[PDB]
């Protein structure tokens, strides 16, 4: 059993997944053809003899980047039924990607999913990779998650969205892509992520100490975060955290489902020989402000519930000893009515990294996924960037003729306005 | 022949037992296949309490091995003594309780509960006249509590007149490994009071302190935290398997130590507990052992015996002794520490002496004391419960599986009344 599906909508979603499937083929011993010269029934299905195919439906509205996959080394793992290709994209428009152009091809992806979904009996969940600043992964997914949720009832759904920074941002109408994707954030995904482009560029030069961080090293680090949720399905361990065990510990309320990841040891290639990277250290590494995937500090916002997910040569005695010290700390403070906020899983495998990658071959690892109160201040950086562009009614004329209307723009503001307001309600004690 | 049938519901219950059946075999000379290779005939005189002789000169464990996931089963099969188990017994689903109580009690196990319940009816007929139900589980997750509370209330329908043995690990404030540990307790308070005859309360907290200090050991793994609980459960069932001078079997303990219909929560105890170094610096005898028994730092339920009284202790000695030497040590302590015992019950000790020790010693014991200090362990969970329910936090994972507001209001009064009886009669 225990199988789950990947959908890579957008240029952000594909190139992230272009390394996420680089990583898994590396882990299980699978050459890129599909051959394995046990475990892999979370993302694969063995067909015939000596062939493994993934649960990879790549969706795009523009034929540039998918042809790179079809000519890259990973053209053989994938088979040409899988790769849905559009013609002419949304081009950072909403009402093209949702109301106009994706209406043609979304019937081609659903009846490609069900020829892959009804082949496994152990349906776990979905891994929908996108961004909040694209035109493909912006509001086309907002159509797509209102299709699988009608089909599949109350199954688990996990979106891994790249989120816009205040300072480093590479498009113009990005304060319009993020406000409209919220209606399929609180309603059609039950564990919704935020990852910043800014906050990883600080890590590539201060923790890994590389002067030129580009997208193929901004993203290989996200592949290790995805590969650690699924260490408990794909592998055994002393304590195991299933992907439905995960959400009941983590998510405390019917709407608050916004964790943020982090990871340790993110250290350089030759700084390993001197650092004494122990269980008391890498647990302590998960609370520095310089190990945040989102540009926010863990100090001004109080935590609610983290979920430590280790991997490697770890015994459970000292995880208690490492978490004993963190409870004695005074700045790392929790909301008071959740008197235990700790959940520990352990894999027995060594965490592995890509040959030609940027990280160091270590023998322990930790992937914290904390739900907290600081990240609602990573929304007032972007509500302000929306607040003036609609005030002068800028860029409205690209949306009116394409399907989008005005009355939703005043209406989708309360979709964010109450959402910042509720962390103020449940962050305060009494 | 006073048989005992064995259920293991949950990962901890499936790993306490996997060593519990490892420790109970080398008492009896069981090989890793299932045949007899022991030395004493006193093993085989009552071998039929945990066993069925299958034809060909082999034996099988009377044990029913329950999960809702195949992951723990694979460790059971591929681990130590996997092949000896009968492969018809593994009654397990594929879904997973998700560390939800209502998923192991209303939804997933509730359609596997009968397929458990008919492998035990087969094991209820390989026996002459059964008496023992050993259930080994947790109070931590889904298969321990919700799959381990519905199951007791079904065995009470068949057997209103047997004895039930839970072995229930409790949640601790220091080591709190999950987030909804206060929700996997108060729901399971309601039917481990009025439908079990004895309930051993073991903690993860105090069971590390025995591993760092009293054993002088740096790495407490679970296969050592279990391997103390295995040698307690291998001790209470000694009179059913070996003769002794003053004998006391499972009902005979449970009638002396239980003075009221509800106050039947016990804590274990075991002695000797020495390192590999402090062996030669010790001389084994009855005052050697009995003083270690009554120590404040030899109670696996993480409470202070000094903070309360005992009501009815009992010790189960093993090994060739003399009675007065055992009689006077128990005479000593009720004279020495008469403030720490209850004033309106005389002769608090019920001795039990078995002629056979554990394998390869000179003697050993097992302590069980129905203290009053158990009143503290529930307050350490009742106040962790009090915060999380007052905000109605984590309530949407339970209403979505069939539960209700009403199941959380009444369950507190049940755990209110339990501590209301230790204090009223201390
Ligand atoms: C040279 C010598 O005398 O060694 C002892 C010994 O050193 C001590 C320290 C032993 C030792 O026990 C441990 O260190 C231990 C480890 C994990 C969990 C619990 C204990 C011993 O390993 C354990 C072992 O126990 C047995 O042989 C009993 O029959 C025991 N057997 C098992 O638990 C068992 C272990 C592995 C495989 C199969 C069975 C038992 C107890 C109750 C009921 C049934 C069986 C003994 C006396 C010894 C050693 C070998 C060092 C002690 O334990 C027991 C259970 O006897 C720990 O404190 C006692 C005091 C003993 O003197
Ligand atoms: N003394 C021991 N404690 C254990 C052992 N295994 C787990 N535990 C403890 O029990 C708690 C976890 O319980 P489980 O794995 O048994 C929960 P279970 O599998 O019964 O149900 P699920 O909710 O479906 O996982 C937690 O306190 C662990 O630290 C063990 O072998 N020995
Ligand atoms: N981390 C990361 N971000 C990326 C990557 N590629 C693009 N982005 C970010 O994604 C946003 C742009 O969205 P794209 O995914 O390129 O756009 P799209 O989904 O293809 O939508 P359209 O091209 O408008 O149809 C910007 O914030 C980019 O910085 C990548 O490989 N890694
Ligand atoms: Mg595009
Ligand atoms: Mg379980």
């Amino acid at each position: 059993m225990r199988e789950c599906i990947s959908i890579h909508v957008g240029q952000a979603g594909v190139q992230i997944g272009n390394a996420c499937w680089e990583l898994y083929c590396l882990e299980h011993g699978i050459q890129p053809d599909g051959q394995m010269p046990d475990s892999f029934n979370t993302f694969f299905s063995e067909t015939g003899a000596g062939k493994h195919v993934p649960r990879a439906v790549f969706v795009d509205l523009e034929p540039t980047v998918i042809d790179e996959v079809r000519t890259g080394t990973y053209r053989q793992l994938f088979h040409p039924e899988q790769l849905i290709t559009g013609k002419e994209d949304a081009a950072n428009n909403y009402a093209r990607g949702h109301y106009t152009i994706g209406k043609e091809i979304i019937d081609l992806v659903l009846d490609r999913i069900r020829k892959l979904a009804d082949q496994c009996t152990g349906l776990q969940g979905f891994l929908v990779f996108h961004s909040f600043g694209g035109g493909t992964g912006s509001g086309f997914t907002s159509l797509l998650m209102e299709r699988l949720s009608v089909d599949y009832g109350k199954k688990s759904k996990l979106e891994f969205s790249i989120y816009p920074a205040p300072q480093v941002s590479t498009a113009v109408v990005e304060p319009y892509n993020s406000i409209l994707t919220t209606h399929t954030t609180l309603e059609h995904s039950d564990c919704a992520f935020m990852v910043d482009n800014e906050a990883i560029y600080d890590i590539c030069r201060r923790n890994l100490d590389i002067e030129r961080p580009t997208y193929t090293n901004l993203n290989r680090l996200i592949s290790q975060i995805v590969s650690s949720i699924t260490a408990s399905l794909r592998f055994d361990g002393a304590l195991n955290v299933d992907l439905t065990e995960f959400q009941t510990n983590l998510v405390p309320y019917p709407r608050i489902h916004f964790p943020l990841a982090t990871y340790a040891p993110v250290i350089s290639a030759e700084k390993a020989y001197h650092e004494q990277l122990s269980v008391a250290e890498i647990t302590n590494a998960c609370f520095e402000p310089a190990n945040q995937m989102v540009k926010c500090d863990p100090r001004h916002g109080k935590y609610m519930a983290c979920c430590l997910l280790y991997r490697g040569d770890v015994v459970p005695k000292d995880v208690n000893a490492a978490i004993a010290t963190i409870k004695t700390k005074r700045s790392i403070q929790f909301v008071d009515w959740c008197p235990t906020g700790f959940k520990v899983g352990i894999n027995y495998q060594p965490p592995t990294v890509v040959p030609g990658g940027d990280l160091a071959k270590v023998q322990r690892a930790v992937c914290m996924l904390s739900n907290t109160t600081a990240i609602a201040e990573a929304w007032a950086r972007l509500d302000h960037k929306f607040d003036l562009m609609y005030a002068k009614r800028a860029f409205v004329h690209w949306y009116v003729g394409e399907g989008m209307e005005e009355g939703e723009f005043s209406e989708a503001r309360e979709d964010m306005a109450a959402l910042e307001k509720d962390y103020e309600e449940v962050g305060v004690d009494s | 022949m006073r048989e005992i049938v064995h259920i293991q519901a949950g990962q901890c219950g499936n790993q306490i037992g996997a060593k519990f059946w490892e420790v109970i075999s080398d008492e009896h000379g069981i090989d890793p296949t299932g045949t007899y290779h022991g030395d004493s005939d006193l093993q085989l005189d009552r071998i039929s309490v945990y066993y069925n002789e299958a034809t060909g000169g082999k034996y099988v464990p009377r044990a029913i091995l329950v999960d809702l996931e195949p992951g723990t089963m694979d460790s059971v099969r591929s681990g130590p003594f996997g092949q000896i188990f009968r492969p018809d017994n593994f009654v397990f689903g594929q879904s997973g309780a998700g560390n939800n109580w209502a998923k192991g009690h209303y939804t997933e196990g509730a359609e596997l509960v009968d397929s458990v319940l008919d492998v035990v009816r087969k094991e209820a007929e390989s026996c002459d006249c059964l008496q023992g139900f050993q259930l080994t589980h947790s109070l931590g997750g889904g298969t321990g509590s919700g799959m381990g509370t519905l199951l007791i209330s079904k065995i009470r329908e068949e057997y209103p007149d047997r004895i039930m043995n839970t072995f229930s690990v409790v949640p601790s404030p220091k080591v709190s490994d999950t987030v909804v540990e206060p929700y996997n307790a108060t729901l399971s308070v309601h039917q481990l009071v009025e439908n079990t005859d004895e309930t051993y309360c073991i903690d993860n907290e105090a069971l590390y302190d025995i591993c760092f200090r009293t054993l002088k050991l740096t790495t407490p793994t679970y296969g050592d935290l279990n391997h103390l609980v295995s040698a307690t459960m291998s001790g209470v069932t000694t009179c059913l398997r070996f003769p002794g001078q003053l004998n006391a079997d499972l009902r005979k303990l449970a009638v002396n130590m239980v003075p009221f219909p509800r106050l039947h929560f016990f804590m274990p105890g075991f002695a000797p507990l020495t390192s590999r170094g402090s062996q030669q610096y010790r001389a084994l005898t009855v005052p050697e052992l009995t003083q270690q028994v009554f120590d404040a730092k030899n109670m696996m339920a993480a409470c202070d015996p000094r903070h309360g009284r005992y009501l009815t202790v009992a010790a189960v000695f093993r090994g060739r002794m003399s009675m007065k030497e055992v009689d006077e040590q128990m005479l000593n302590v009720q004279n020495k520490n008469s403030s720490y015992f209850v004033e309106w019950i005389p002769n608090n000790v019920k001795t039990a002496v078995c002629d056979i020790p554990p394998r390869g010693l000179k003697m050993a014991v097992t302590f069980i004391g129905n203290s009053t200090a158990i009143q503290e362990l529930f307050k350490r969970i009742s106040e962790q419960f009090t915060a999380m329910f007052r905000r109605k936090a984590f309530l949407h994972w339970y209403t979505g599986e069939g539960m209700d507001e009403m199941e959380f209001t009444e369950a507190e009064s049940n755990m209110n009344d339990l501590v209301s009886e230790y204090q009223q009669y201390q």
